[PDB]
């Protein structure tokens, strides 16, 4: 798929394109497999959902989150 | 796209093509789909051309 939803907005990868095998969703780069986990710091935002075409839903951790409660 | 010209092709879909010639010129992805619609309109204009 081109774009993941999170909250209202939109995400889209640094480089390299999304990829799912079913079970799950991850990036990669387009010359090479080799799956990695999505994270905050793989993707930036850009306005909102309703504009692009082909976009899915699931959520984008963030490896900050289970730390800012130390 | 490219991946035939390197060796045995590859299919990919045409929209996720035309967004990596963006990233070649410099221009941020997004553009493309918030303006796929013009784009296109300019497209088929300029085949009228
Ligand atoms: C059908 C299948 O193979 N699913 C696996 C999944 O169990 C695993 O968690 C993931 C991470 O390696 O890769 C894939
Ligand atoms: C079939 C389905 O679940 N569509 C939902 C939609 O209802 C919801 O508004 C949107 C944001 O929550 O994510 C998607
Ligand atoms: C891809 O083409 C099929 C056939 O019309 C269509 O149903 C589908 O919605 C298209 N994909 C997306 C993300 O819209």
């Amino acid at each position: 798929a081109p774009a993941i939803c999170h909250d209202g907005k939109a995400h889209f990868p640094r480089e390299g394109v999304f990829v799912s095998n079913g079970t799950h969703w991850f990036v990669t780069q387009r010359n090479f497999y080799e799956p990695q986990i999505i994270t905050t710091d793989n993707t930036f935002v850009s306005g909102n959902c309703d504009v692009v075409i082909g976009i899915v839903n699931n959520t984008v951790y963030d490896p900050l989150q289970p730390e800012l409660d130390s | 796209g490219w991946t035939f010209g390197a060796g045995a092709a590859l299919q990919i879909p045409f929209a996720m093509q035309m967004a990596y010639r963006f990233n070649g010129i410099g221009v941020t992805q997004n553009v493309l789909y918030e303006n796929q619609k013009l784009i296109a309109n300019q497209f088929n204009s300029a085949i009228g051309k």
